[PDB]
């Protein structure tokens, strides 16, 4: 069995930041393997044998242990370190996994960038409207949307989505969408994509009126 | 180079059978022992099984769980690889690795790009694609946002590119929700005003299990 369990969940580090996550086997194993994920990719070979580093990979890594328990470390994180890292075993069957370190890369809080999208006059005529409300470039990753429609907030009908850590500026983004029918759209006038981040006590707004066109 | 390349995801009905390959090159295939590991939602990397290499008899060793139930084999004659999957099940839905071990119960040096199976009775659909342009004279800052709405499909996964990926910068595709049996993403792209409604964007969508492919181009509106 052995089962491997990585500590921290999550790892904040500035770039600059020396960092050290950790492995621990709940029994003692010979060598320790690290992956590095980048979500939309496959893992990718990082450190194996507790502390040779995989071709390619940056010499600012390193890692290394014994017994139950082993470590990664990045000298000096980058951006581009952003990842999630994976521990492994082969003592027995099966070869397991740890859970994984996400490594969370630190930077300055940046205003979403926000962009409202009446429904399409295609998806109208067939009935439905969905309006699309983008909230781009920011961060922290904490963030609350709320929709608006002519002052009163309603919940239902949204479907949120966010994107991963990005690896060059390290900004968060998110997509909201509010569905309703054609008949309901047309039952009121102002429609208000409500954004309260940390960049600021007051939330941003964007609204629209229904333009029937 | 050592590459691997997978083929075969899909969605298939509880029950069914599916078999997964790896296309390989840049080694000696039947030198190495050779493994398949999952990656199901939310969930840790699970290893499947292996077949090893000519010298060990080409032995295959599985998990418990898939044990039975999953074969692994190596192709006559092209250096391909195989995952044999019968009566799949819900649990089963995963993005599936074909990885090689650089030794005999060592490490996972390389891996495949991922294949995805999704495992369900849903039934597939295509996308519906909406342009996403402004209601009105928008500009007043500078740089101008578009998006497309894919809405109602099944299963995923579709692919967006903006101007046939000319328009690499700006984009934000996001992550699908599903919602009933079925999906709905959104990507965006900024791109500046010079280029725009004066140059023509359009998203490239393509939802390869209904062999759909559209295109639609943002038009101006007020």
């Amino acid at each position: 069995q052995t089962v491997l369990s990585q500590s921290p969940a999550i790892l904040s580090a500035s770039p600059g930041e020396k960092v050290t996550m950790t492995c621990r086997a709940s029994s003692s194993v010979t060598y320790i393997h690290w992956y590095q994920q980048k979500p939309g990719s496959s893992p990718k070979s990082w450190i194996y044998a507790t502390s040779n580093l995989a071709s390619g990979v940056p010499a600012r890594f390193s890692g290394s242990g014994s017994g139950t328990s082993y470590s990664l470390t990045i000298s000096r994180v980058e951006a581009e370190d952003a990842a999630t890292y994976y521990c492994q075993h082969w003592s027995s069957k099966p070869p397991t996994f740890g859970g994984g370190t996400k490594l969370e890369i630190k930077r300055a809080d940046a205003a979403p960038t926000v962009s409202i999208f009446p429904p399409s006059s295609e998806q109208l005529t067939s009935g439905g409207a969905s309006v699309v409300c983008f909230l781009n470039n920011f961060y922290p990753k904490d963030i609350n949307v709320k929709w608006k429609i002519d002052g009163s907030e309603r919940q239902n009908g949204v479907l949120n989505s966010w994107t991963d850590q990005d690896s060059k500026d390290s900004t968060y983004s998110m997509s909201s969408t509010l569905t309703l029918t054609k008949d309901e759209y047309e039952r009121h006038n102002s429609y208000t994509c409500e954004a309260t981040h940390k960049t600021s006590t007051s939330p941003i707004v964007k609204s629209f009126n229904r333009n029937e066109c | 180079e050592v590459k691997l390349v997978e083929s075969g995801g899909g969605l298939v009905q509880p029950g069914g059978s599916l078999r997964l390959s790896c296309a390989t090159s840049g080694f000696t295939f039947t030198d190495y022992y050779m493994n398949w590991v999952r990656q199901p939602p939310g969930k840790a990397l699970e290893w499947l099984g292996f077949i090893g290499n000519k010298a060990n008899g080409y032995t295959t060793e599985y998990s418990a769980s898939v044990k039975g139930r999953f074969t692994i084999s190596r192709d006559k004659s092209q250096s391909i690889l195989y995952l044999q999957m019968n009566t799949l099940r819900a649990e089963d839905s995963a993005t599936y690795y074909c990885t090689r071990d650089r030794g005999l119960r060592f490490y996972f040096d390389y891996w495949g790009q991922g294949t995805t199976l999704t495992v369900s009775s849903a039934k597939t659909t295509p996308p519906s694609v909406y342009p996403l342009a402004p209601g009105s004279a928008a500009q007043t800052n500078s740089m101008v946002t578009l998006g497309c709405l894919v809405k109602g499909y099944f299963p995923e996964p579709v692919t967006v590119t903006w101007n046939s990926g000319s328009l690499s910068s700006g984009v934000h595709t996001f992550p699908a929700v599903l919602q009933s049996d079925l999906y709905t993403l959104s990507s965006s792209v900024t791109v500046p005003s010079s280029p725009r409604p004066s140059e023509t964007v359009t998203c490239n969508v393509a939802h390869p299990a209904s062999s759909t492919k559209v295109d639609k181009k943002i038009v101006p509106r007020d």
